[PDB]
């Protein structure tokens, strides 16, 4: 048989088989339910849509994400997504495949115990294991040493690793990611007269964010350039045929990662959170962490995010150090690719949590093993 | 496991009748009487799929599969009934004298689109029935046991 | 037993059986009573005429319509028309047939409650159901998605439907239809010296409307064309034997669907009512509504109504969408044809209002089901 | 000289002088134009009516509101209302008075740049300033701390303020107010057989809304009480002399504020919008926001709106906090009264935008100050 690698993100589900180089199923992690009146007989009887069919029929549905900031909040809608990615997307039975799941650090412990109970008592997997998402991004980089910055849809976290040893006192976590930049771009698009208030219109602004937004190298130079010129303007066409024009909100939306006061948060930016995680580590390993800054996740895919991170960390580093940011083109699947490496190691098959190990310890076995 | 692979061959007979109907729309006004006869048996071939996709729902024990299968297969008794009645209406409207070249041009698109909507509704019940065969197969034995590899 | 489909419109009754391709009985929805002196013994003793009996003897009768603007105003006359379409037209007994009825949206609730009381306590049907006319016009086109423009003799309403879901906040209704065009054509025929005043002469101007009237593609071109030449002139022969000649009133009568201010109404045209009902819908379903503009009813049977509708909505659409008006040649019976589709569905037979259910809830059961 | 305070609402204009206790001029924000034929020589040649004279002659006029949803859409008609409220209503010259204007939050920035240009280049005021409407509703309550709920004719917005500091990430805005309840009441009056379609008939249903409507404390009990009893019925006399009778639509019209699904919106009610705006704020200031719930504007004037807001927020609050809704009897003018407090402050006199500052920086100076 073959191990399954499921990466349940806050915004996307990346599932597939252990050993491959790309996930087989990549679909949104939403559940849509209809909100209008089904006047035609026979057609309107489906109660909920899950994967890409909730995204195509989204004009008549209420879209809900079951995961907010890495924490599963809707446990009934989460089982619909897990039943969809097994039977409808991968088309495998879960009884014949061990499943590798992921999680962010500094989550509640009831989140990791309930997804262990659901996997063993609803889908009846033979074995399972929960891993940390920033450890798996280091497997997908050709490295055993470096500090990972993983920014997805709900969580941004830093993990320093030196020669396979993590330093858990220096692990940072910041609840600001791609869902909070979509909500901020919706707020500053009202300054031009565009109003997106529906949850189906939130999926439209997420498409404007992924195509027209970038990270400015100097924020105050671009704010003065956009006021004097009109070369920073771009156009996007809505699903009904209307054309909107944004020129200033292209770089003001991902500046919230570097200035989180734009949404009323007191936290420091992702350049200062990284530097504070290095300076919490020991002085003899700091030189090998400055030269290995692995960026992972989907929110690290803006144009200019890695040249801005190099400019801001060099201004904090002691100026004889060599700053280098590793940002591969497959950043969006680093947690999946390194998760398929880990499930393929011959050493790893003594580290699964089997089902008969689960019967004497209950769901508390996932804390003593993972 | 014998009425699970019956659905694919039943839904592949409709794929031949749709491709047969797609060839008749290129010709002139002489081949449109055979177009209506090609639409009155797609609606009958779709009645065979909903006859035995109900039988797979009586076999599956997973309630998230057996209720998702019946919610998607009930469109096929609806679009088939309005395809065999819309073909009867278009079979009468050709009896008039000197209709147009454009009036009967758009009258076939009301039968093609009604049949493309029926074919797109029957491929989405094969998907929820192919997902039912995974649950039927493991509950009747047939399960590969996983064993942990020894160092 | 076979279900009955009865489409009580404001001008015509379309009755028949569930399953056929055309209504069996189509007759005017009038009731005529004599206005003169019955001097000959034995002959002149009938007191009311209903179907084509009143359309044939209309020279000695006063014709009255029990339905105006989609609302039944005379309830003693509407029982005569229902008794005529059962025993004399279809020649069936109402106790052995469930009856499907239709109604316009945004109608009074006392109109729907009284027509179940007449059907259950005077004609004694076993079951019944009241349907919306623009939903049944979508069944008769092979679609499950599109905005319907139903325009008959009293009501013009728009209903948007996407994948079998109606959006009832976007449903429009305009009380301007083919009777308000007959009354306007009677008024502008006084400019040529033709006086039609009685209710029997109203049925003559309705034949001039149905034969000589069309919709101009541009109203201001043909208003100068008809003053330059006499090529738009046409002649009509009255039942007396006189010949009238109309040349300018042919396109000025159906123009008041597009400019309702010709009869003193503040409402917008049928092209702006269609566009405003699309713009009330959600932005993701607007593209599939522009491409499916189903036209229904007998007032949409003018020469040139569908090319004028394509010109005017394209001028309001955002110029990337494609507009398409579906106007089949069986437009006059699309509410009936879709009504015979619905009563033939096997899913529909759990949706009837049986007489056993009516005896427990009274006439308020028709609002919970229909 | 005395400063002018003009509160341009979507439905009503409230103008007056800074320092007083009530606005001097309160008139509808409409512009009426004739739709009929002026057959008598000399009389019918006025082409536009603005204030209360468009409301009195409304039977021969087409009424237009130049502001919907808080945004000025007709700029030629908006200068007619500003020229009316200066010369004809207040009888002052605009060159000798600085003018205080208001605006809603999250509004387009071209709305505030154009109304600065109209004041400085058409009416030639010496100075001006634009203030947020919910900040002014806190001045008029004797408080410096509390979350404001302002609901007028186009916009319903929430603003939290603690000791004079606003939290702009927690500011809400919902485009549902008293004009969207007039249209919904017009739609559910068709169930009783009453039809109001004209824009002049829209002003009649607005008087029915302001006189017979109230907010039910428990909605599902009143929906069962009105079906069993007949004590909830009331009568209203139309200007023609007819009498209508509504019993169920009295509480179903203002329930759209608490269930916005009634008009096809996905948003939450004003009790959940208020609670979500509190929970976006910091945990140390949440206790002083639960105890100060200031209601403002004309849509908060239903009988029972404040006892219903207390029941619904208490069901969401953590049950050891005390909820107190402050709803003064002068709620309709609290944005004006707080605007006359602010324009009378000696601290404020250095915060005007003078006309010489406008010539140096153009219309973009209104964002650097307000
Ligand atoms: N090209 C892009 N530019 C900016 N943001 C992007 C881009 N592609 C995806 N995103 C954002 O990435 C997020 C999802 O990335 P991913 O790491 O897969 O999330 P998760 O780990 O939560 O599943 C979304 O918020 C999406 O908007
Ligand atoms: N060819 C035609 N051109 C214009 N108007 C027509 C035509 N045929 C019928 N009408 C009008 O259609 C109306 C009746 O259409 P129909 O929709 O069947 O009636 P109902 O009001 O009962 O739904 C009448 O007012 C009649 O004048
Ligand atoms: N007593 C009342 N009950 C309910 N609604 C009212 C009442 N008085 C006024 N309104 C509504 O208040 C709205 C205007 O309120 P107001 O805040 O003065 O307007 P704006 O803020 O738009 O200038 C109108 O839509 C009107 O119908
Ligand atoms: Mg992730
Ligand atoms: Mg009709
Ligand atoms: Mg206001």
């Amino acid at each position: 048989t073959t191990a399954l690698v499921c990466d349940n993100g806050s915004g996307l589900v990346k599932a597939g088989f252990a050993g491959d180089d790309a996930p087989r199923a990549v679909f949104p992690s939403i559940v849509g339910r209809p909100r209008h009146q089904g006047v035609m007989v026979g057609m309107g009887q489906k109660d909920s849509y899950v994967g890409d069919e909730a995204q195509s029929k989204r004009g008549i549905l209420t879209l809900k994400y079951p995961i907010e900031h890495g924490i599963i909040t809707n446990w009934d809608d989460m089982e619909k997504i897990w039943h969809h990615t097994f039977y409808n997307e991968l088309r495998v039975a879960p009884e014949e495949h061990p499943t590798l799941l992921t999680e962010a650090p500094l989550n509640p412990k009831a989140n990791r115990e309930k997804m262990t109970q659901i996997m063993f008592e609803t889908f009846n997997v033979p074995a399972m294991y929960v891993a940390i998402q920033a450890v798996l991004s280091l497997y997908a980089s050709g490295r055993t040493t470096g500090i990972v910055l993983d920014s997805g849809d709900g969580v941004t976290h830093n993990v320093p690793i030196y020669e396979g040893y993590a330093l858990p006192h220096a692990i940072m976590r910041l609840d600001l990611a791609g869902r909070d930049l979509t909500d901020y771009l919706m707020k500053i698009l009202t300054e031009r007269g565009y109003s997106f208030v529906t949850t189906a219109e939130r999926e439209i602004v997420r498409d404007i964010k992924e195509k027209l937004c970038y990270v400015a190298l100097d924020f105050e130079n671009e704010m003065a350039t956009a006021a004097s010129s009109s070369s920073l303007e771009k156009s996007y066409e809505l699903p009904d045929g209307q054309v909107i024009t944004i020129g200033n909100e292209r770089f003001r939306c991902p500046e919230t990662l570097f200035q989180p006061s734009f949404i009323g948060m007191e936290s420091a930016g992702i350049h200062e959170t990284t530097y504070n995680s290095i300076m919490k580590c020991d002085i003899d390993i700091r030189k090998d962490l400055y030269a290995n800054n692995v960026m992972s996740g989907g929110t690290t895919m803006y144009p200019g995010i890695a040249d801005r991170m190099q400019k801001e960390i060099t201004a904090l580093a002691p100026s004889t150090m060599k700053i280098k940011i590793i940002a591969p083109p497959e950043r969006k699947y680093s947690v999946w690719i390194g998760g398929s490496i880990l499930a393929s190691l011959s050493t790893f098959q003594q580290m699964w949590i089997t089902k008969q190990e689960y019967d004497e310890a209950g769901p508390s076995i996932v804390h003593r093993k993972c | 496991s014998s009425k699970g692979n019956d659905i694919i061959a039943a839904a592949k007979r409709m794929a031949l009748l749709m491709a047969e109907m797609s060839r008749l729309v290129r010709g002139g006004s002489g081949t449109k009487r055979a177009l209506i006869q090609c639409a009155k048996d797609i609606a009958k071939a779709s009645d065979e799929v909903t006859r035995l996709a109900k039988e797979v729902a009586k076999q599956c024990t997973d309630k998230r599969i057996r209720t998702n299968l019946l919610q998607v297969c009930e469109r096929i008794p609806t679009i088939s009934t309005q395809l065999k009645i819309l073909s009867t209406v278009k079979a009468t409207m050709l009896g008039r004298t000197n209709i147009s070249d454009e009036e009967s041009e758009q009258a076939t698109e009301m039968l093609v689109h009604n049949a493309q909507n029926l074919m797109q509704s029957v491929k989405e019940t094969v998907r929820e029935a192919e997902a039912a065969s995974i649950k039927i197969r493991t509950d009747a034995g047939f399960t590969l046991r996983w064993v942990r590899k020894t160092p």
